[PDB]
């Protein structure tokens, strides 16, 4: 459960990455598609080549949704209710994939903003990503 | 179980720049902090009541070095991994009863710890190779059940 | 997330097992200790012999806590807040163990009340057990 | 990887009374119903819009029989499990990309399905043997990565 401490840490780090939503979002998806190839099966319609406009556009949308969740961090389930039906009902994304994506995300911030990803922030950020994952699979969990 | 020539150079080249002591201590400290229940296994390390206490604890720091050294043995015996971890498998499975899922979590902490230490040098192709290495080591430890 | 449907199914099945909290609770722990030996490490002070009074007494307490959660199914986190500190803070039970216990539970009702464990009830009951597990590890999740 | 004589008699004796068709259909139906995302893999089975539709769907019923038959091959080749599942491992891993965690979930559904079908005859010692059998089969399928 997200504490006052976690809410603060998460907002802290997201201030630093809000500026590069597209960039970080694209890198996150590429590292995901590369280290966990099985995830590519959800994007048969996408051009999965490194640098593709589709991945940059989608990566952008993904981080935006994350930002939206930070701002309504007290009721993440309500802020993302539409994404929840999409992922759980329509897309049927296997819940294990949300951890892959979340992990790749932590990796890109570790790479671009190491000093900000302290042990404690890492923990807060891990709780947050797990919360989002729970909500987007919420329908069938 | 098969390593491409490209993967070996990728993990090997990187290992040489690894500060085994700092990364070892940082990775272990992070496991005890982001996954709190793992502290149950390290009761003999003394004070682990706060993130600070954990990051400052010398035993945590020292054990961390040993774990990462253990990963180095794997990097040098990329094909002889089963034997290399055979006795560690018995310790963790039969004496400690650590659930294999935790090996997977430690491997991920290690991945993000290396990313923060190498930055952009830790390319997606590089991460993929290390993710594989970490899964193999985890699999070689989760053998006593198999 | 628990629906109106799940709440009903769970209450349905718990009416049938409320009568045998001790019996089912003991069988649940024994099957757990037998199929997942690693769990015995949390009860070094217990006499783990089949039929031991300690297991019967504890099995009883465990089902009672479950019942308590059914009755306050709208806020399971509040009804079990004390058990949450015990398991997550003091005991530090690895989260994977809650699934083992929950599984063994489903097994004992499948054995004693098969007709009641229909596919749909099974799903509702699985959601419920996963909810309880989330709350009892809540502290560090 | 080693079977006690007691485990073999325990799984074998039980297999002979298994109604492969009913248990097969019930286990598969339960996987699609309690773990909804697994339906994504069976889009070619047609109607899977409701628990009822699922329990009534003939393809689900038919595939269920094949899966359980597959478990019977394991019961007869208790020591030759790797070979027996080698090609199934490639199908599920390389062609379908089913994450190994799902093999673990199907195995559990199967355990509770057998309990409801044998009741008290499904003793704790019996469950333990089957849990092991299910983990071995799952491990033999999660090989293509290893
Ligand atoms: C933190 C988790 C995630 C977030 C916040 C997220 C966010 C989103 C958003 C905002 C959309 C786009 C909606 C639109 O364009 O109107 C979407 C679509 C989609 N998501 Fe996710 N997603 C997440 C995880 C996943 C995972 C793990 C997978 C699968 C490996 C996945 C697969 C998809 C697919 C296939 C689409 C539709 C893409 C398209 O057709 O353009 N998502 N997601
Ligand atoms: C997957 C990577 C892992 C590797 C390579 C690894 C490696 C090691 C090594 C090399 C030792 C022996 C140290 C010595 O003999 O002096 C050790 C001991 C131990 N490991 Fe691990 N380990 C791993 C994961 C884990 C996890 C996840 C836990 C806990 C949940 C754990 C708990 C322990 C404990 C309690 C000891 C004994 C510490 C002591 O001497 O007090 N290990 N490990
Ligand atoms: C649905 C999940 C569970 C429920 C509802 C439950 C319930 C309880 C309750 C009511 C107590 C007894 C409190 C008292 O006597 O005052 C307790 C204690 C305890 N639980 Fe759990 N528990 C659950 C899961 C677990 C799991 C999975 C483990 C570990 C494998 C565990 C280990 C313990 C231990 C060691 C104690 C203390 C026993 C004693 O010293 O008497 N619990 N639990
Ligand atoms: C761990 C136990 C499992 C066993 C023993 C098993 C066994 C089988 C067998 C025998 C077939 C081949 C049928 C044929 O050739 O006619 C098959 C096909 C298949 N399996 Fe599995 N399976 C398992 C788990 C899974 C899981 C968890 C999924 C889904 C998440 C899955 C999805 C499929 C699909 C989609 C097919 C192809 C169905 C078709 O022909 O349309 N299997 N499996």
């Amino acid at each position: 459960v997200l504490s006052a401490a976690d809410k603060t840490n998460v907002k802290g780090v997201f201030s630093k990455i809000s500026g590069h939503a597209e960039e970080y979002g694209a890198e996150t998806l590429e590292r995901m598609f590369t280290a966990y190839p099985q995830t590519k099966t959800y994007f048969p319609h996408f051009d999965l080549q490194h640098g593709s406009a589709q991945i940059k556009a989608h990566g952008k949308k993904v981080v935006a949704a994350l930002v939206e969740a930070v701002n309504h961090i007290d009721d993440i389930a309500g802020a993302l209710s539409k994404l929840s039906n999409l992922h759980a009902q329509k897309l049927r994304v296997d819940p294990v994939n949300f951890k892959f994506l979340g992990h790749c995300f932590l990796v890109v911030v570790a790479i671009h903003h190491p000093s900000a990803l302290t042990a404690e922030v890492h923990a807060s950020l891990d709780k947050f990503l797990c919360a989002v994952g729970t909500v987007l699979t919420a329908k069938y969990r | 179980v098969h390593w491409s020539a490209e993967e070996k150079q990728l993990i090997t080249g990187l290992w040489g720049k690894v500060n085994v002591a700092d990364c070892g201590a940082e990775a272990l400290a992070r496991l005890l902090i982001v996954y709190p229940w793992t502290q149950r296994f390290f009761s003999s390390f003394g004070n682990l009541s706060s993130p600070t206490a954990i990051l400052g604890n010398p035993m945590v720091r020292a054990h961390g070095k040993k774990v990462l050294t253990s990963f180095g043995d794997a990097v040098k015996n990329l094909d002889n991994i089963k034997n290399t971890f055979a006795q560690l498998s018995e310790l963790h499975c039969d004496k400690l009863h650590v659930d294999p899922e935790n090996f997977r979590l430690l491997g991920d902490i290690l991945i993000i710890v290396l990313a923060a230490h190498f930055a952009k040098e830790f390319t997606p192709d590089c991460q993929a190779a290390w993710q594989k290495l970490v899964r193999v080591v985890a699999h070689a430890l989760a053998r006593k059940y198999h």
